[PDB]
């Protein structure tokens, strides 16, 4: 399933703003 | 619709008072006793203190001055301090104070005790639809005050969105806000949250705060983001290529909505039209919100943290601590003047 494709992924945690 | 645009109209002008003569030096840091780490960033960290002379808590967001310099965030971070101690808005976090010494700037903020959206999402998997409206419905309003300002936000995500003890969202983090007439051109905010023109650098404009409104209500919705990968550039191969899908659970509704908001052309995405925010307003998905109702904060919250007392940070993770250094030397006084 898509969600357990998210779950299983890198980016489930806090995700951290970016610029350069 | 005549209400809000004399609202506008006032708040526009204690903005520009605010914005055209900035407080500065409100209080100093051995007034706050610091008690935990709330959260960390890539200049330093937000804590909950607790102020002496009150007993009040709040989170003070502390940045190192010398590595705001290294990497070049000057003007983000005098932007950051600059909006924020000169908005005034239901569903913006409040600065209380401000000040710097020699070593770093710091900036304290009502502490929001009920933690991150993020956090709650992740924990219950995803919010029904009229949960997720609820939220919504107070960015709409927020984005419309802001853009009003000229005013572009540029981080739209859940964890830049707390809850607080009403249920109602706060926002934070103004760190790529910025007051602009024109386009702009920065690459910023966060990955799964960019607008297509922004990773294309064409330039862009407050359109992409509405892009990220998409992002958001499809975040809340589904559990899960419209672009996801795991790394950055494949996040966005998917933006650009604005194929998206939905979950089955999503209602017609809700999809027509986020069609027109995830539109990958501007002379299309909802909040960018000739009707502007009443395209969004108008949508059959907010069918059932009372706006005046939401601004007013007369709305039950579908949810309310629970807190056991003031001071409480259950509902945030843990970060690890560091003592908090003050060179006897000042650094970088020309470069934050204005602080
Ligand atoms: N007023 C507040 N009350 C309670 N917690 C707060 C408050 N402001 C910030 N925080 C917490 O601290 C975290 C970091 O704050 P903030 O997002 O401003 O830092 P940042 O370094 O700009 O992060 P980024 O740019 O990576 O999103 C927030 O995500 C939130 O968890
Ligand atoms: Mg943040
Ligand atoms: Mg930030």
């Amino acid at each position: 399933t898509t969600y357990a494709d998210f779950i299983a992924s890198g980016r489930t945690g806090r995700r951290a703003s970016i610029h350069d | 619709q005549e209400s809000v645009k004399e609202f506008l109209a006032k708040a526009k002008e204690d903005f520009l008072k605010k914005w055209e003569t900035p407080s500065q030096n409100t209080a100093q840091l051995d007034q706050f006793d610091r008690i935990k780490t709330l959260g960390t960033g890539s200049f330093g960290r937000v804590m909950l203190v607790k102020h002496k002379e009150s007993g009040n808590h709040y989170a003070m967001k502390i940045l190192d001055k010398q590595k705001v310099v290294k990497l070049k965030q000057i003007e983000h971070t005098l932007n950051e301090k600059r909006i924020l101690q000169a908005v005034n808005f239901p569903f913006l976090v409040k600065l209380e104070f401000s000040f710097k010494d020699n070593s770093n700037l710091y900036m304290v903020m009502e502490y929001v005790a009920g933690g991150e959206m993020f956090s709650h999402l992740r924990r219950i998997g995803r919010f029904s639809e009229p949960h997720a409206r609820f939220y919504a419905a107070q960015i709409v309003l927020t984005f419309e005050y802001l853009h009003s300002l000229d005013l572009i936000y540029r981080d739209l995500k859940p964890e830049n969105l707390l809850i607080d003890q009403q249920g109602y969202i706060q926002v934070t983090d103004f760190g790529f806000a910025k007051r602009v007439k024109g386009r702009t051109w920065t690459l910023c905010g966060t990955p799964e949250y960019l607008a297509p023109e922004i990773i294309l650098s064409k330039g862009y404009n407050k359109a992409v705060d509405w892009w990220a409104l998409g992002v958001l209500i499809y975040e809340m919705a589904a559990g899960y983001p419209p672009f996801f990968a795991d790394q950055p550039i494949q996040i966005y191969e998917k933006i650009v290529s604005g194929k998206v899908r939905f979950p089955s659970h999503f209602s017609s509704d809700l999809k027509d909505l986020l069609r027109n908001l995830l539109q990958v052309d501007l002379t299309k995405r909802f909040g960018n039209l000739k009707n502007g925010v009443n395209d969004i307003k108008n949508h059959k998905w907010f069918a059932t919100t009372d706006w005046i109702a939401i601004y007013q904060r007369k709305v039950e919250a579908p949810f309310i943290p629970k807190f056991k007392g003031p001071g409480d940070t259950s509902n945030f993770d843990d970060y690890e601590e560091e003592e908090i250094r003050v060179s006897i030397n000042e650094k970088c006084g020309k470069e934050f003047t204005e602080f």
